[PDB]
RNA sequence: UGGAGAGUUUGAUCCUGGCUCAGGGUGAACGCUGGCGGCGUGCCUAAGACAUGCAAGUCGUGCGGGCCGCGGGGUUUUACUCCGUGGUCAGCGGCGGACGGGUGAGUAACGCGUGGGUGACCUACCCGGAAGAGGGGGACAACCCGGGGAAACUCGGGCUAAUCCCCCAUGUGGACCCGCCCCUUGGGGUGUGUCCAAAGGGCUUUGCCCGCUUCCGGAUGGGCCCGCGUCCCAUCAGCUAGUUGGUGGGGUAAUGGCCCACCAAGGCGACGACGGGUAGCCGGUCUGAGAGGAUGGCCGGCCACAGGGGCACUGAGACACGGGCCCCACUCCUACGGGAGGCAGCAGUUAGGAAUCUUCCGCAAUGGGCGCAAGCCUGACGGAGCGACGCCGCUUGGAGGAAGAAGCCCUUCGGGGUGUAAACUCCUGAACCCGGGACGAAACCCCCGACGAGGGGACUGACGGUACCGGGGUAAUAGCGCCGGCCAACUCCGUGCCAGCAGCCG
């Protein structure tokens, strides 16, 4: 198992996806972490801040 | 496809059988000279011996055999002949080897 | 045989050889037998030439071979001539 | 790398007066004179009492800023003092110092150390006769640091070089206002340079 | 530009593969399922020279199924030919092939093949051209037997004739027009030249003072209306017999558009506006991926069209389309029999390449430090049926999944998709042939095996009667509008109903951990006592067939259990809207070309939830 | 010239003690972002499978032929195609293909490292020295002929040349038995007996150049041996039949149970035999105050392997990476008769993978093979390309510019912050464009001298119209992480054990 951080998501049931390693505190046996912005796993839409983890471009300035 | 290794091949085959030749000569008649030795027969024993190093040494002279190779066949074989004749003997074909 | 020759050090567009001694069977840039000179082709420091002549002589009397552009550079630094 | 974006703002925040646009950084203006705190929706507020960290980093920072000089060529340059002879924070400024933009400024054929990098970087500064533009260029016993012939009469290098006439310059170094040559002497003792910065908590700093 | 890229298509056993195989031949003087099941499915360019002229060739399949193989070489290619069964006429797909065509403003000529068979009559191919899909054809030449005499072919327009004494085309060779026919012929020259008129104006005096123009003036008369689009030139023959092909090739090169007779293509530059494509070897590089093929020998194969510049072997180019550095590391120009690989490939010219490893259909190439333009590309088109896969035996489950990856890439017809609700993987194409040869792919090209099924269907449930109840708290629970909607322990239980355990829907709760496990056994109870039943997905579908089919089409939607709401026309053909449920809609695309002798299409979209008819249920608690 | 600690068990404390973090590092990978250059560096996985090209040849001054272009006239010339030379083609014969290049599978071992030993040995070409190169024969390809084939080509019969083979001679010398002297493991000498050599080619030719033979010495490269050093499990404790030793053989360049007969019953093991697991080893590298710990990609040295396994042949050397045989695995052509194949060479494809490049340029350099030489060959190599993968360097302006615009944020509604930041004035001038333009290349060769030394001449550049120099010349990319404590950096809003964060405390 591995966690899918962020807020929101988009990884249903043949999702590819890339686990990276890192275990979360606070759910018993989830050793590995979704790499967002990979494969099917989108990035975190909205997100402005840390956007490099969450896998998020840059977002236009218009 | 081709190269021309091919060649090496082809001759390493002639020289395949020159040496072969050369060789089984060889043994045929060490064997035939400690045989003779044997039986006390000095003077074809001595006969042979001398023809059995002429083709060794012979056979020194290209790839055949080289070397303290040769010489040590030699050695083998006069040691070998000189003893067995020794038991009955004297070195009648006073030919071959050192009074 | 055994070898006078250039092993090449130095850098990229930066060639800086060694006069080096080494069976002619080891890679150019391999384990040598002794070293005797350096070379620089582009002279960028005066000392840019340098062989150690009674070294390559011994060398040379016991059969080795320089490279063509070997013995242009021992020649230039007198191994060859006798007075 | 040289930063790039607002000086007299750190001029600030290090709380002490650098001088990072040489002429302005002495007006009724260089922020220290008229907002002597840090920039920033704070600033003006209740300091907390520095960790022994913040100490250093910020003597470290004070340092690095003087010359503006990125981190990675600053630890370089201070791991290579390290292991040369004898006292490091000493030998440090010295290499700091010994820079071909630094000297330039020193010599002031340019107002301010940016200005310099980039009077170097331009092809303005000769060292021995030969162009330089290397602001890193380590700057050796005995060197004429002059300005380029073809800039001489340059109207920043007339008014930088009118200023010389007056001015002394630093003890380790000699300049001909006249002909625009410049003469690197020796290396800077420690006190010729009236460093606002305690160079022993610099080392301090990267001893972690 | 002494350069002719053109297509074949045609309908299905038309003659185009056999008719190319010829051309290979005659231009030559100095493929799995394909064999199993009898068709072409993949198209490949292919070069060979006639009169010092290159041509590049595209011989396309005619199924539906691979629409996507025209819509592509319609593009890319500048000018068709248009092959027709004589025996036949026009059929289904060559109106297909030829409104893409269209599309494309694709400059062509027909070509009645199969002369030879019994039926086989240009008038049948005339009429039908004109009557069934609004062309004007122009006859450029006529015959020398009907069907099983076949013999020679005479050509109009230059007065001249051939007859074809084997079906080998070894002993060809001119003769004069015999005495009847001449009177025939005649008759379209002048009737050509009648047509020409509408071109040159030269003609069009020289018509009316009964002075028939120069054969030069003519060529270029006919030639220009082809290349207008409001001209067909037909010709006939038989590919099987070797009869016609030569005279196919030279009208090839008398009629059919080089890059320059057409207008050059149009792109989208980073900034936003449209701009032409000058065609010049030596402007910036933009180019037109238009096929992927995983080929051993030499790995991933990708075809371009190169509209401007020199695209030069050894360089590296952007994928505007996708912005990605791509290498082309070889060139390479497909013949009859070996490939050729080339230094480079100018504007005007189609290739393959050898590198490139992102790059898929429609996507763009250009120069390395080129303006990043994208060009108009090559048109979706959108899957018409869908399927459940899963392997037989799971751990194939990844090589499943990976392949239909590698094949929804090389074809984008072909789309992988993963139902929401339960995750079973969704596979959909142009027709059941096409599921068919992509199944019959996973097997033998891929080695895995696979069920193909119904998806299962999204099921809702409900309630009928409002209800009352005590969870130990109580709750009143009404129905509510089909299509409504909808404390945190009640929302819970909403998952599961009683009936199938699909998800209840279109109430309202009223109110009058602790409390969460009340809720949650209330409303389980509700759901109950309220006397449920089971709500299916209803699709909003609107169908387009030719009047002809009208009833027939609406009589099976009745017969799916449907509803029918109107019928507009659109254009030539005519609409049928209506509802219909997701479960009976299955495979309709098949049944519906069926009875639309493949002409009708249909499109489909959730619209609603329903109870069903009472019958199901029982045999849906199952 | 060298050494920092902090959070977390308690109501609180001290101690114990684990967990956790800050640092450095990497052949990296992934995310956001990306401007330049230099030097490095880039399949860590499937020692999986590989389309295609290239990676080893060269000598006509070893030899005889086929074909071609010429010169010079044969019947005057095309039909009998004749001499001379300059090309090409295989063949025969040499030297090279054992080096260079790849990879880390196996190997826990004298494999490697380190120091030694060989009275137990070898070393093609190179050098020094001595003495020869004198007689004779012969065959196999090429070539012609025929049977065979779809072809690959394959068999048979016959011709033939040489630096091919063979015998004879001379024996400077060498080998061998035996005896003698010295020496001390088989080292040096000596006597008689026996046994052993050789090849010619080219020129301007009673002289030069290249080769051939024997011996001695040198140099270089090797083989074999030994001391010591070389990971985890003892929940592996006993192991061993060529096994330990002897004798006599065989074998090899050479010692040796290396192999074989015979005899004896040994040999090894808690100082860890045997077994299982992992691993190529080192110079170094990373870390560390050090001692240590970890590692062994690139570069150098040694080893091993070349689809898996065995085997030998040829040879100075191989049990042979682009040589051969057989077995096995797998693939390819096929006319169904049979054939062909081995990228862990350079590129490249495909698969596996988080992931790793051009089917590039050039032999100008350095090095290698062959050649008298000219020169040929050289994916070694020198370069170019791609990739922020790494390191170093450089740019995105500089100086001026308000008690301080606007916007946006905070606000105790006076202000405060962004911020000299911008706008704005000057200044400079990355990129660009123009002109010019390298070093790296002087040898080999040619001429004088003697084809020595020494003097003189000629050719030669992939990179590259590149670096760099000169002249013009534009204000010209900035982003990423973090701001509870460790840890440098705080306010407002949204949110309300949800969404979410998280390395630990939380
Ligand atoms: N009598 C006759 N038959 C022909 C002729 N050309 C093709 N055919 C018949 O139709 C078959 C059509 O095969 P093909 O030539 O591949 O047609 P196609 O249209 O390419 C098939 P698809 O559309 O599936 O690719 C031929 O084998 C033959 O059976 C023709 O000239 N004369
Ligand atoms: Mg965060
Ligand atoms: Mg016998
Ligand atoms: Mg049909
Ligand atoms: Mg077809
Ligand atoms: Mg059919
Ligand atoms: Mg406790
Ligand atoms: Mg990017
Ligand atoms: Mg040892
Ligand atoms: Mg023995
Ligand atoms: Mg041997
Ligand atoms: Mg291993
Ligand atoms: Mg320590
Ligand atoms: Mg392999
Ligand atoms: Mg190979
Ligand atoms: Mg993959």
């Amino acid at each position: 198992t591995a966690y899918i951080p962020g807020e929101g998501h988009n990884l249903q049931e043949h999702s590819v996806v890339l686990i990276r390693g890192g275990r979360v505190k606070d759910l018993p046996g989830v050793r590995y972490h979704i790499v967002r912005g990979v494969y099917d796993a989108a990035g975190v839409k909205d997100r402005k801040k840390s956007r490099s983890k969450y896998g998020t471009k840059k977002p236009k300035e218009a | 496809r081709n190269l021309s290794a091919l060649k090496r091949h082809r001759q390493s085959l002639k020289r395949r059988l020159r040496n072969k030749a050369k060789k089984s000569a060889i043994k045929t008649l060490s064997k035939k000279a400690i045989q003779l030795a044997q039986e006390g027969k000095a003077e074809e024993a001595l006969k042979i011996m001398r023809k059995a190093e002429s083709l060794i040494d012979k056979a020194a002279k290209g790839s055949t055999l080289h070397k303290n190779a040769a010489a040590r066949r030699k050695s083998r074989l006069m040691r070998k002949v000189r003893q067995l004749l020794e038991a009955a003997g004297a070195p009648l074909i006073g030919g071959g080897l050192s009074a | 045989m055994v070898k006078i020759r250039l092993a090449r050090f130095g850098s990229k567009h930066n060639p800086h050889y060694r006069i080096v001694v080494t069976d002619a069977r080891r890679k150019r840039d391999g384990k040598y037998i002794e070293k005797i000179g350096y070379y620089d082709p582009r002279k960028t420091t005066p000392d840019w030439l340098k062989v150690d002549v009674e070294r390559a002589r011994y060398w040379l009397s016991v059969g080795a071979q320089p490279t063509d552009t070997a013995r242009r550079l021992l020649r230039q630094a007198g191994v060859f001539r006798q007075e | 790398g040289r930063y790039i974006g607002p000086v007299c703002r750190l001029c600030r925040r290090e709380g002490v007066k650098l001088y990072l646009k040489g002429e302005r950084c002495y007006s009724p203006k260089c922020a220290m004179e008229r907002r002597p705190y840090p920039p920033g929706q704070h600033g003006q507020k209740r300091a907390r009492r520095p960790s022994d960290y913040a100490v250093r980093l910020r003597e470290k920072q004070k340092l690095r800023r003087i010359y503006g000089i990125s981190e990675r060529q600053f630890r370089n340059l201070f791991e290579e003092a390290s292991k040369k002879k004898g006292v490091t924070g000493s030998v440090f400024l010295g290499l700091l110092e010994s820079r071909l933009d630094n000297v330039v400024y020193r010599l002031g054929f340019a107002v301010s150390r940016r200005q310099a990098r980039q009077l170097v970087r331009h092809g303005h500064i000769t060292v021995n006769g030969r162009r330089v533009d290397l602001p890193s260029y380590r700057v050796r016993p005995g060197d004429e640091i002059a300005v380029a012939e073809k800039s001489r009469n340059l109207e920043l290098i007339r008014q930088n070089l009118e200023a010389m006439k007056g001015r002394k310059v630093g003890p380790w170094l000699s300049l001909d206002v006249e002909g625009m040559k410049g003469k690197f002497l020796r290396l800077p003792d420690r006190e010729d340079l009236a460093l606002p910065v305690n160079e022993q908590l610099v080392i301090e700093f990267y001893s972690r | 530009k002494r350069l002719r890229n053109i297509g074949i298509a045609a309908h299905i056993d038309a003659g185009k593969t056999t008719t190319t195989e010829r051309i290979l031949y005659y231009t030559g003087r100095i493929m799995e399922q394909e064999r199993e099941r009898g068709i072409t499915i993949t198209a490949a360019v292919t070069t060979c020279f006639w009169k010092d002229h290159r041509i590049n060739i595209i011989d396309t399949p005619g199924h539906v199924d691979f629409t996507i193989e025209v819509e592509r070489s319609m593009r890319v290619l500048d000018g068709a030919i248009v092959v027709f069964d004589s025996s036949q006429g026009v059929e289904p797909q060559s109106e297909t092939v030829w409104r893409q065509a269209e599309k494309y403003k694709v400059p062509r000529i027909a070509f009645a093949n199969k002369m030879d068979k019994t039926g086989a009559d240009l008038w049948l191919v005339i009429r039908t051209m004109q009557e069934r899909l609004g062309a004007r054809p122009v006859v450029m030449q006529l015959p020398i037997g009907r069907e099983d005499t076949f013999s020679g072919i005479i050509d109009v327009l230059r007065m001249k004739a051939y007859t074809y004494g084997n079906d080998l085309g070894t002993d060809i060779r001119e003769i004069p027009i015999p005495e009847e026919y001449l009177d025939q012929a005649r008759e379209y020259h002048e009737k050509l030249v009648e047509v020409a008129a509408d071109f040159d104006e030269n003609i069009m005096l020289k018509y009316l003072e009964g002075e028939e123009p120069t054969e030069e003036e003519l060529v270029a008369a006919i030639r220009k209306g082809t290349i207008d689009l409001k001209i067909t030139p037909v010709f006939l023959g038989s590919a099987l017999k070797n009869k016609g092909v030569q005279l196919l090739l030279d009208a090839v090169v008398d009629y059919l558009p080089s890059p320059l007779d057409i207008p050059p293509i149009k792109g989208t530059t980073p900034e936003g506006e449209v701009v032409e494509i000058h065609p010049d070897p030596n402007g910036p590089l933009a180019a037109l991926a238009f096929k992927i093929m995983a080929d051993p020998y030499v790995g991933r194969l990708t075809f371009i069209r190169v509209y401007s510049g020199t695209l030069t072997s050894g360089s590296y180019v952007y994928n505007t389309t996708k912005g990605r550095k791509e290498r082309v590391a070889r060139l390479l120009r497909m013949h009859a029999n070996h490939r050729e690989e080339v230094e480079e490939l100018k504007a005007g010219d189609l290739g393959a390449v050898v590198g490139l490893k992102e790059t898929i259909t429609g996507d763009t190439l250009v120069g390395e430090d080129a303006p990043r333009v994208i060009l108009e590309s090559i048109e979706v088109p959108e899957p018409v049926i869908d399927v459940a896969i899963e392997p037989k035996t799971k751990a194939d489950q990844e090589k499943l999944s990976q392949a239909l990856a590698r094949l929804a890439e090389e074809d984008p017809t072909f789309r992988v998709s993963t139902h929401p609700e339960t995750g079973q993987t969704i596979i959909s194409g142009m027709g059941e042939l096409h599921l068919e040869i992509i199944v019959d792919r996973l097997k033998r090209e891929f080695k895995v095996d696979a069920n193909v099924g119904k998806p299962q269907v999204a099921y809702r449930e409900t309630i009928t009667k409002p209800v009352d109840v005590e969870g130990k708290v109580k709750i009143k629970v009404e129905p509510l509008p089909r299509g409504s909607g909808f404390q945190k322990g009640i929302e819970e239980a909403m998952q599961s109903g009683p009936l199938i355990g699909f998800p209840v829907v279109d109430i309202k709760v009223t109110l009058y951990m602790a409390f969460k496990i009340a809720g949650s056994m209330a409303i389980k109870e509700a759901v109950q006592k309220g006397d449920p039943v089971i709500l299916e997905p209803i699709m909003r579908v609107e169908v387009t067939t030719p009047e002809e089919y009208m009833g027939d089409v609406i009589g099976d939607l009745n017969a799916r259990r449907g509803q029918i709401l109107g019928m507009e026309p659109r254009g030539n053909a005519q609409v049928i809207r209506a509802f219909v449920p997701l479960a009976e809609m299955f495979g309709y695309a098949t049944d519906l070309r069926s009875k639309t002798q493949g002409r009708g299409s249909f499109v489909m979209f959730f619209d609603h939830y329903q109870e069903v008819p009472k019958q199901v249920q029982e045999k849906l608690i199952k």
